[PDB]
């Protein structure tokens, strides 16, 4: 149970996609609180964020 | 305390009020400042570079409000789609990134407008005009306020110029926050040489500078070989 | 693990053709059970590491 306790915190930790850490605690904010914006219309206010911890 | 210290403390709460974030009292008070100086000097472009600079001032100033009234609108709106962690955290970051998107083109419509105070100012030649009180207060105002503008929104290297051109000025050198924001913003250019792997030669040139202007703002505020500078004098060596 | 993994008993009380003897009957036997249980407990770990790759 340990490591897998472990592992988790790991998952959360090295969870990258394009350098981005997606699952730990820079969610809600960390040095910024840039987060998941995608951009889904052509125009502005056309806008989504994500976020998880 | 000596005569000097009780001076210096009331010196140093004068000029921390100076550098004082805007609001209408402060702006009331500094437009009728900035007048007096237009009274003496009877010049039409010093005239139309402080037209210029209270532009500036007022997008500033207008920029503020707007910020409390789209906060409000936010504030006030029924949030239903708003049942996980995130999409509170969401809307959140929707806040953010349009106030701070929107405080940066204020910044340059302020910017653009202290840009014109100078050129108008750059068009006083006479050196007699030039080493106005008049001139220098007004010069240092419109500094100060660019100062302000790029520090709030952490733009802290572009402020160095800015803050080296105003200490020049009238005994400018003899400010706390003046030292205080350059040690501030040339550390912030330590960590970035740090953080980007950048040449050993710019670190020691940023670190330095960072140190004088930390020892100088000490100095300034506590006194020379007070327990406070003697502290600064080791960390330095 | 290696022999000294457990209590290494050899020999047993009375006449031998060695120097060495077992000791405590029930602590010897106890002594079985402890060396099971470490190497036990040892698979289990590598069982349990396994499962987690």
């Amino acid at each position: 149970v340990s490591q897998l306790i472990d592992e988790v915190d790991r998952i959360a930790s090295q969870a990258e996609f394009n350098k981005m850490n997606l699952l730990q605690g820079d969610f809600a904010r960390g040095s910024r609180a840039t987060s998941m914006w995608f951009h889904i219309g052509p125009n502005m206010h056309q806008r989504e964020r994500v976020f998880i911890a | 305390l000596t005569e000097d210290q009780k001076k210096k403390k009331k010196e140093i709460m004068e000029q921390e009020s100076l550098w004082k974030n805007p609001d209408f009292k402060g702006y009331n008070k500094t437009f009728q400042e900035l007048h007096q100086l237009s009274k003496t000097f009877a010049n039409n472009q010093f005239r139309l570079a402080l037209s210029n600079y209270q532009s500036g001032v007022n997008t500033i100033m207008k920029n503020r409000d707007w910020v409390e009234q789209y906060r409000k609108e936010e504030a006030e709106k029924k949030r239903l789609d708003e049942k996980w962690y995130w999409q509170k955290v969401d809307r959140k970051a929707r806040e953010e990134r349009v106030v701070y998107r929107e405080k940066m083109k204020a910044k340059q419509d302020a910017l653009n407008y202290f840009s014109k105070a100078i050129n108008h100012l750059d068009e006083i030649k006479n050196p007699d005009l030039r080493e106005r009180p008049e001139f220098k207060r007004l010069l240092s105002d419109v500094y100060r306020s660019w100062i302000m503008a790029e520090y709030d929104l952490q733009n802290l290297p572009q402020t160095i110029p800015i803050l080296e051109l105003y200490i020049e000025i009238d005994d400018n050198e003899k400010e706390y926050p003046a030292h205080k924001y350059l040690a501030s913003a040339y550390s912030f250019e330590e960590n970035m040489i740090k953080k980007t792997k950048g040449p050993d030669d710019m670190l020691f040139k940023y670190r330095y500078k960072k140190n004088v202007h930390l020892l100088r703002a000490t100095e300034l505020k506590y006194g020379k070989d007070s327990p406070e500078y003697k502290h600064i004098v080791n960390v330095i060596n | 693990t290696m022999t000294a993994r457990s209590l290494n008993l050899k020999g047993q009380s009375g006449e031998l053709l060695s120097l060495s003897t077992a000791d405590k009957s029930n602590d010897a036997i106890g002594t079985l059970d402890a060396a099971l249980t470490r190497i036990s407990k040892q698979r289990a770990n590598l069982g349990a590491y396994f499962n987690r790759l």
